[PDB]
């Protein structure tokens, strides 16, 4: 038989996560836009939460970028914006999510660009 | 809500198994600091099984609970059945890292991200 | 009502009446290949690179610039709108000049990718290739315009979305190269857009020339305060320093768009 | 059964591997073999990079069958984009694909040696190995990790002159193994530390997944490159190596025998390999020739595309098993749309020999063990991943 | 110092790196070293730099030398050519 | 007869005809307890009984092996019997039941 | 080789074997290094005619998969026919 | 363009049908791909019953287990997707039966109807955190003895949160937040535009 | 096609003659003084093992080894700072940032190949489309400090002019193939 828990899924604890980078991360969900460069919409398709960018310092030795935040690579694709903000309560992380903006119809046709008085 | 129930029906149940694990812990650690000749006072060691029992307080779901021990359980079969040599259980204790201050000015006069 | 139903590859989709037969694909899912063809700039069919296969008919129709009728099946994918497209990747290449590995707009290119996807695997052009003369047409934009398709979305900006009207092009042929007749600078605010808008690399920013290639750059989407329109931007970065600013698009405020100042 | 925790201790080696044992006495009660102390990613870390830049890995993953490994990703690579590879390419993978076979079986009876205490047979197989590598040399560019197989093909045709010496080296390989036979097929004293050691029975065999020369010495008969041709290894005739009573000394036999019938493969790939391409004319898939990437358009833009971004797979996932060396080799590889992959499961043939150690391996002595580790050809680079 | 000026100011600690050591440098820079070829007095309008060697060279690209004032420089040699 | 199975562990089994009638005629037994239209009845009930009835029709060993398949007579015997106790286990649970739950909605859509 | 033929002779017969016809180490048998200029091949799909990728691409012309038994008298089908006997070999049966 | 014989289409998708007609109560959805592999999916229930009756059925031997892994679609509500590989040697066929399981819901174990899955079922609980009911011994293998974290779960930082030096200080290895000299470079690679209607 | 190894056929009763012939096998270790033999045999085989510094084990012009920047024969450094090299490395090895030099040509302010990171794969070399970076053919690189291995512009592009002559020649041989 089932048991009843109205507890937020919170699996926080089982994560394994230090504790630093669950209370100090704010993720974003947000639907990633199109660098205007190109044309194609094939990556403003999903949803995709990021965790807040962090401390990216020079190396001495060798002038490399040097990070000691290990959540910055990390983005993790959701189809859904539920889904996304899911993830957030149960592993606990912080969200903010933005809603998706699509780009609105706009009316064109041809013939236009020959009007008599534009 | 509506979960399956994992190995405990209740907080209640789940609450059993904990404290068996804690009575396992508490009598493990005793010899643990002699088997590996570990540097630390049963006592202390002791604590720090009350911290890490406690760590993990604030769970409500009686599913996390019955993993969570099952997880801790785990953890003392590799330490008891010694497949952990010190430097993993002393890792327990954080003795080599610096401690970080949680005090606002003291990030801010430290890192830029707090 | 104004509600025609035109299928692309019956999906049986609804469309106000004036729609064209791209934006039809777009409502399904589809995206026709396009070159020539912006959202917010007027439809010129210079490319044809958009040809698809409207059922039932002789020829292939534009796509960009096809009011849909009722009924119409797009055949988007169809064995003739892929060599319609196979065909025309054939041409676009041809006179192509092939330093991709200077074109800063390596990973950005709308011509690699659209023929990487919907064009061929090699070539057939055993002929030689032809060479415009670049221009300085300032000192943001570096034109190295032997680029060029001829895809007129320049000349379409700098007249349409900014009013300089000064960009035109310049004679008939296989050398129509549409740069300033006279060397006068693109001086105007807006005029980075065109970077962005020219899909080739043929123009690009100077200042932001080879410091960076794009699969590296992290985006993080962000706002222009430089001046209150409040332009949304997204600013590049490389191992923690800025390496460029480009805009995303939003709808109400700049609909993909940011000033010369804030880029 | 004082826990000995023995195998730190570099006693069987084939990598690090703590067999913690309890043994009254010298009688072995239990063994739990620990893993992991090879583990190093390779899972996760092929998920953050692109098809062809994961190649690599997978001759990583058992190194010492180098090659056969790489066979296993091109083929799921090739089944996903349901691309073929050409027929001269297909030869090579099995005329490479069979030396492998022979630098394994080298390795594993040579090394089973020197832990039972034979050394000589070690320095006279491992000349003939050096011959070997020096093909994958001067067909790769490296003695081992060569990278040769790629998922559309082999990278470049072979050098003007290899066959030739890829056939000098055959022509006489025999006698080679002749030789370790002479002194270890029927030593007095390999038969006793062999024989009746590990008997496997074949229910169990099958039941524990042990899939490799490990079941064909129970006398199974199962040998997916029979039973499911891959490649060319269907024009090919080849004898399986079925053995009887099971045990150490069978199995041993049994690779002595694909030692002998890789090299029946060899001689047939080497009379008949075709004239043609050796990479997949898809520039789509496989990266452009560099002449035609520097005069035309649409190889430098395939080439840049090619090595910047990737194959773009379709989405879908498959398993695909060989059988390398050691046993079923097969990479479950989920894919998504996208360039670089979703999942990668490595079967390794290795990681199921291992737990049936404990089922081999009981009422044995401390010598036992070391015999057992050897017949099941352990890398614990496959095992770990 | 380098091609790129990269020299560590007469502060920098990494100069501690160089303390007892060589700090490796080229003698031999590109930017000079290109500089030496001539200008090459094409005849035709388009001339293509294939890089010297086919294959073995860059990638093949045609240069307009029409620009009467200026002469072209494959984006890969840098050698020049004039018509 | 033979003097050994090639699998290692199997043991040439005597009788082996009278082994299989006795192992096959208990399947059929066990699956009569099975729902009347429950798949797995009608289905295995179809195949242990082309089995038996082979098995009765040839009285030679080697050409039952051809006949049945199985390889040698001994795996026919333990596939059999692993059958039979399948039979009994299904029979415990109930699989000819309708599924057990619908998979959450998106469960299987891989592309993702 | 270069061996004194005597010790060759004990070469041979302590090993049992005409070890002198295969010897391990080469001796100007192995191909010769700098061999002439390779002229490789072009395969299929150079052809300036009749070569449209589209009809070239199983990459994409893939499909979803099929789907069976979707949750949103009739004999038995195995998954394949049964196996074939593999059957011994000729040349050595045995050994 | 590889070569496909529709024959083992056929074939493979009336076995699914047979499969899931003996087991509908478990089984959810049936589907060949197009490279000829039959998948059923079970329902987590369906575990035992669904891998015992293709263990030990005369129309389906299915005796040894090629592969247990688990896919992670962090989206899916059921996070990993349980996948077991099956071999025929006696039909010479494979099936896959993947099941769903999600953080703490744990799946039944196999152990019995296949020993092979002893240790995947340990690799599948260390890499991914699925927890398996009657498995004879359940605990990590691959990763240290002390890791705390599931690797190969997609939220998990590829370089991890962890790595180890030796202090003199102390004489002893000692863990520490992970600094890393050159961050991993994150390159984005996909592309903007779609290859075909899949 | 199948073969029994280790499957004796029949049983071959013991006939006294066959008796004696193993029982002396067992008593007087015959099969063992067989294997005496073999090893006496190669004692008098010619060793084939090659002094080290003095001689060294062939490797053909493919093989990897050391990489190195090449130049153009006028001096112009070939890299283009394309950065794909960097882009198809599979360990990460290569940095490259660049800027235009004051020719007003591309090239690159650093490129850095950690070789400790560089697990020889031999990719950068195939995708270099001016083919700047070359895998050379020393393989003799080993350093007493962590920090030499790590190799920057100065380091590769002397590395290349050293080896120049070499790296010509090896890809003067192997081009075609490729
Ligand atoms: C002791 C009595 C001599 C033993 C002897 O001469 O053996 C070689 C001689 C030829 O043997 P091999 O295997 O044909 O020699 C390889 C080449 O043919 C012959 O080899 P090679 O082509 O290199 O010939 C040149 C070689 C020729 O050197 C020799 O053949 C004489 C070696 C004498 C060693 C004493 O001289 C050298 O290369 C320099 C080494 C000279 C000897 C070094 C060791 C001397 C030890 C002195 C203290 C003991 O042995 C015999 O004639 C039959 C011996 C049967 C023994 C049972
Ligand atoms: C000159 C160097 C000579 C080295 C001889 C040994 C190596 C060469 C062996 C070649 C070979 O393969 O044939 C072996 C052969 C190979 O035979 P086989 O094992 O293949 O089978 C033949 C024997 N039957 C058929 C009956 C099984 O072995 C023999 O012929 C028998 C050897 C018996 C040895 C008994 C122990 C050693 C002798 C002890 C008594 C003392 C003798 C003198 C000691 C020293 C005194 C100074
Ligand atoms: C009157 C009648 C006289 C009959 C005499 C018979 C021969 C005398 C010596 C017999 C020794 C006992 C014997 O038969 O062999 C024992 C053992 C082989 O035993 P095995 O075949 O394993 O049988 C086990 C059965 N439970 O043998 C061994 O395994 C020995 C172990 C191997 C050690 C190395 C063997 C090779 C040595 C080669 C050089 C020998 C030189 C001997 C002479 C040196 C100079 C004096
Ligand atoms: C010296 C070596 C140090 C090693 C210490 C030890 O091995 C590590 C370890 O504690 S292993 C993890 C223990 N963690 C649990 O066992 C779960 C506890 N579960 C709860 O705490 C619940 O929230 C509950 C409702 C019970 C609160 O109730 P309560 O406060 O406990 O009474
Ligand atoms: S535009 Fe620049 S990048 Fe796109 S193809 Fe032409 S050259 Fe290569
Ligand atoms: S410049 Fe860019 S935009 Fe203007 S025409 Fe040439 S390509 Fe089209
Ligand atoms: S690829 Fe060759 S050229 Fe392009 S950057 Fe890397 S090295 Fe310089
Ligand atoms: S987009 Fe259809 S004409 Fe260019
Ligand atoms: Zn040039």
């Amino acid at each position: 038989q089932l048991i009843t828990v109205d507890e937020k899924l919170d699996i926080t604890t089982l994560t394994g996560v230090p504790e630093e980078h669950i209370k100090t991360r704010k993720v974003r969900i947000f639907v990633p836009a199109r660098n205007n460069m190109q044309s194609g919409v094939n990556n403003t398709k999903k949803w995709k939460m990021e965790f807040d960018t962090r401390e990216r310092w020079e190396n001495p030795l060798m002038g490399w970028a040097s990070t000691a935040d290990p959540l910055s690579n990390m983005v993790l694709t959701f189809s859904a914006k539920e889904d996304a903000i899911a993830f957030a309560e149960k592993n606990g992380w912080s969200y903010d999510v933005e809603e998706k903006k699509v780009p609105k119809p706009k009316s064109k046709s041809y013939g236009a660009n020959f009007s008599w008085n534009k | 809500t509506s979960v399956k129930p994992i190995f405990s029906r209740d907080l209640n149940e789940a609450k059993r198994r904990v404290r068996e694990l804690y009575r396992a812990w508490y009598r493990e650690v005793p010899n643990t600091v002699h088997l590996m000749q570990l540097d630390i006072t049963v006592k202390q060691g002791r604590d720090k099984v009350r911290e890490m029992f406690m760590k993990n307080a604030h769970v409500t779901d009686p599913r996390v609970v019955d993993l969570l021990v099952i997880k801790g359980k785990m953890e003392l079969q590799e330490t008891i059945k010694v497949w952990k040599q010190r430097t993993h259980v002393m890792r327990f204790f954080h003795e080599t890292e610096t401690p970080r201050p949680k005090d606002f000015l003291s990030k801010f006069y430290m890192g830029h991200d707090p | 009502s104004n509600l025609i139903e035109v299928f692309v590859d019956g999906q049986s989709v609804m469309v106000e009446p004036g729609t064209t037969v791209l934006q039809a694909c777009e409502k399904v899912g589809m995206q026709i290949p396009r070159f020539c063809y912006h959202e917010r700039l007027s439809v010129a069919g210079n490319c044809r690179m958009c040809l698809v296969e409207i059922e039932k008919a002789p020829k292939v129709v534009a796509a960009c610039a096809m009011p849909v009728m009722k009924g119409w099946n797009i055949l988007t994918n169809s064995e003739k709108s892929k060599k319609a497209r196979e065909g025309v990747m054939e041409f676009l290449l041809a006179n192509h000049p092939l330093d991709c590995p200077i074109c800063d707009q390596g990973g950005e290119c709308d011509l690699q990718d659209q023929s990487m996807m919907f064009g061929s695997d090699r070539s057939r052009f055993l002929e030689g290739k032809r060479a415009v003369e670049d221009k300085n047409i300032g000192p943001l934009v570096k034109t190295i315009m032997t680029r060029c398709i001829q895809c007129t979305r320049c000349i379409r900006f700098a007249s349409e979305i900014a009013g300089v009207d000064d960009l035109g092009t310049t004679g008939r042929g296989n050398d129509m190269q549409v740069g300033t007749y006279i060397e006068k600078m693109f001086m105007s605010e807006l005029s980075g857009n065109v970077i962005d808008i020219c899909p080739v690399g043929a123009l690009t920013s100077k200042p932001y020339a080879f410091t960076a290639r794009p699969w590296e750059t992290r985006k993080t989407e962000s706002i222009d305060v430089m001046d209150a329109v409040g332009s949304n931007i997204v600013v590049s970065t490389r191992t923690g320093e800025v390496m460029r600013i480009l805009p995303r698009m939003h709808e109400d405020i700049n609909e993909e768009w940011i000033s010369d100042k804030t880029r | 059964n004082m826990t000995l925790n023995f195998g730190p201790q570099h006693p069987a080696a084939h990598g690090v591997l703590r067999l913690v044992l309890e043994l009254s006495g010298e009688m072995v009660r239990k063994c739990d073999p620990h893993i992991g102390l090879l583990h190093r990613g390779t899972e996760k870390l092929i998920e953050y990079k692109t098809y062809l830049q994961a190649l690599p890995y997978f001759d990583r993953l058992d190194y010492v069958s180098m090659m056969c490994n790489e066979q296993a990703y091109s083929i799921a690579v090739e089944k996903l984009l349901n691309i073929q590879p050409p027929p001269r390419a297909q030869w090579i993978r099995v005329l490479f694909g069979e030396i492998t076979r022979i630098l394994n079986h080298i390795m594993a009876v040579t090394t089973h040696a020197l832990d039972i205490g034979a050394m000589t047979p070690f320095f006279w197989m491992f000349e003939e190995r050096e011959k070997m590598f020096e093909f994958y040399e001067r067909v790769s560019g490296a003695r081992m990790h060569a990278a040769y197989i790629r998922p559309g093909g082999v990278h470049q045709d072979l050098p003007l002159g290899l066959l030739d010496d890829i056939y000098e080296f055959s022509k006489n390989f025999s006698l080679r193994i002749d030789e370790v036979e002479e002194m270890l097929t029927n030593n007095r004293i390999w038969r006793n530390r062999t024989v009746d050691i590990g008997v496997v029975t074949a229910e169990d065999a099958l039941n524990y997944g042990f899939s490799g020369v490990m079941l064909r010495g129970s006398g199974i008969q199962w040998d997916l490159r029979k039973t499911q041709p891959y490649d060319v290894y269907d024009q090919v005739e080849f004898d399986v190596p079925i053995g009887s009573r099971g045990d150490c000394y069978d199995r041993y036999l049994c690779r002595v025998e694909e030692m002998r019938q890789s090299l029946r493969i060899i001689e047939q790939c080497l009379n008949k390999m075709p004239p043609g391409e050796i990479k997949v004319d898809d520039a789509k898939v496989s990266p452009p020739k560099r002449a035609e990437m520097k005069t035309s358009m649409e190889s430098l833009i395939h080439h840049f595309k090619l090595y910047t971004e990737g194959y773009q797979v379709p989405p879908g996932a498959t398993y695909t098993a060989i059988e390398a060396p050691k046993g079923e080799f097969g990479v479950y590889l989920v894919s998504d749309g996208s360039s670089r992959p979703y999942r990668c499961k490595i079967k390794a043939p290795g990681f199921a020999h291992l737990a049936g150690l404990d089922k081999m391996s009981k009422g044995h002595m401390l010598a036992d063990v070391v015999a057992i580790i050897g017949t099941q050809d352990i890398v614990f680079g496959e095992i770990d991943r | 110092i380098t091609h790129t000026g990269q020299v560590y100011d007469e502060k920098d600690y990494r100069r501690v790196r160089f303390v007892d050591r060589q700090k490796e440098v080229n003698e031999n820079f590109a930017i000079d070293l290109i500089a030496q070829q001539p200008v090459n007095e094409v005849e035709h309008r388009i001339i293509a730099c294939d890089g010297g060697g086919g294959a073995l060279g860059h990638p093949k690209v045609y240069i307009n030398l029409d620009k009467e004032t200026k002469t072209g420089t494959c984006g890969y040699c840098g050698l020049q050519f004039k018509q | 007869l033979k003097k050994t199975t090639g699998l290692v562990g199997l043991a040439v089994c005597d009788t082996p005809h009278e082994r299989l009638t006795i192992l096959y005629t208990k399947t059929l037994d066990i699956l009569k307890h099975f729902p009347k239209h429950a798949a797995y009845r009608k289905y295995t009930e179809q195949i242990t009984n082309e089995k038996l009835d082979m098995v009765k029709a040839e009285p030679d060993v080697k050409k039952l092996e051809a006949l049945l398949q199985g390889g040698e007579v001994e795996e026919v015997i333990l596939q059999a019997e692993k059958e039979l106790s399948l039979a009994r286990k299904m029979l415990k649970w109930k699989p000819w039941e309708p599924l057990v739950e619908e998979p959450p909605a998106n469960q299987w859509k891989w592309p993702i | 080789a270069s061996a004194t033929r005597v010790i060759q002779k004990l070469r041979n017969w302590a090993s049992g074997q005409d070890l002198q016809a295969k010897l391990q180490l080469r001796y100007q048998e192995i191909a010769k290094r700098t061999q002439p200029p390779p002229k490789l091949p072009v395969g299929p799909s150079h052809k300036l005619s009749n070569n449209y990728y589209c009809t070239r691409d199983g990459r994409r012309e893939v499909v979803p998969p099929s789907i069976i038994m979707s949750s949103q008298e009739k004999k038995a089908v195995t998954p394949a026919p049964p196996m074939k006997r593999w059957e011994l070999s000729k040349d050595q049966p045995y050994l | 363009v590889r070569p496909r014989s529709d024959v083992t289409h056929k074939q493979l998708s009336a076995f699914g049908e047979y499969v899931a007609e003996i087991l509908p109560k478990y089984v959810q959805q049936v589907q060949v791909s197009c490279l000829d592999e039959l998948e059923i999916c079970i329902h987590p229930d369906g575990v035992i019953p669904t891998l015992t009756f293709l263990r030990d059925h005369t129309n389906a031997q299915f005796k040894s287990l090629a592969d247990l892994t688990a896919v992670d679609v962090p989206t899916r509500q059921n996070r990993f997707e349980i996948v077991y590989n099956l071999l025929s040697l006696r039909f010479n066929s494979r099936i896959r039966v993947k099941t769903y399981a999600d953080e703490l819901t744990p799946i039944d174990s196999i152990v019995s109807v296949h020993i092979a899955a002893n240790w995947y079922e340990r690799e599948v609980w260390d890499m991914f955190g699925v927890f398996f009911f009657n498995h004879p011994d359940l605990r990590r293998i691959l990763t240290d003895y002390g890791f705390e974290g599931h690797p190969f779960r997609k939220d998990f930082p590829l370089t991890g949160y962890v790595e180890l030096r030796y202090d003199d200080e102390v004489k002893r290895v000692v863990a520490e937040p992970v600094e890393l000299a050159q961050e991993f470079r994150k390159f984005d690679l996909n592309s903007p535009w779609e290859a075909f209607p899949a | 096609t199948y073969k029994y190894v280790n499957k004796k056929e029949q049983e071959s009763e013991v006939d006294m003659k066959s008796a004696t012939d193993n029982a002396a096998r067992i008593l007087m270790w015959t099969e063992l003084i067989r294997g005496l033999g073999m090893t006496l045999s190669y004692l008098f085989r010619e060793p084939a093992t090659i002094n080290y510094p003095f001689e060294k084990g062939p490797l053909s012009p493919r093989f990897r080894g050391e990489h190195a920047l090449r130049r153009y024969p006028s001096g112009e450094e070939r890299c283009i700072a394309c950065k794909l090299c960097e882009a198809i490395c599979p360990a990460q090895a290569i940095t490259i940032e660049a800027e235009p030099r004051a020719d007003g040509s591309r090239r690159t302010t650093r490129y850095d190949i950690d070789m400790t990171k560089c697990i020889y794969c031999g990719f950068c070399q195939e995708a270099c489309p001016v083919d700047a970076i070359v895998e050379g053919p020393n393989f003799e690189f080993s350093t007493e400090t962590h920090e030499e291995l790590l190799y920057n512009k100065e380091k590769l592009l002397n590395n290349g002019d050293k080896w120049e002559a070499e790296i010509a020649a090896n890809i003067q041989a192997d081009y075609l193939y490729r």
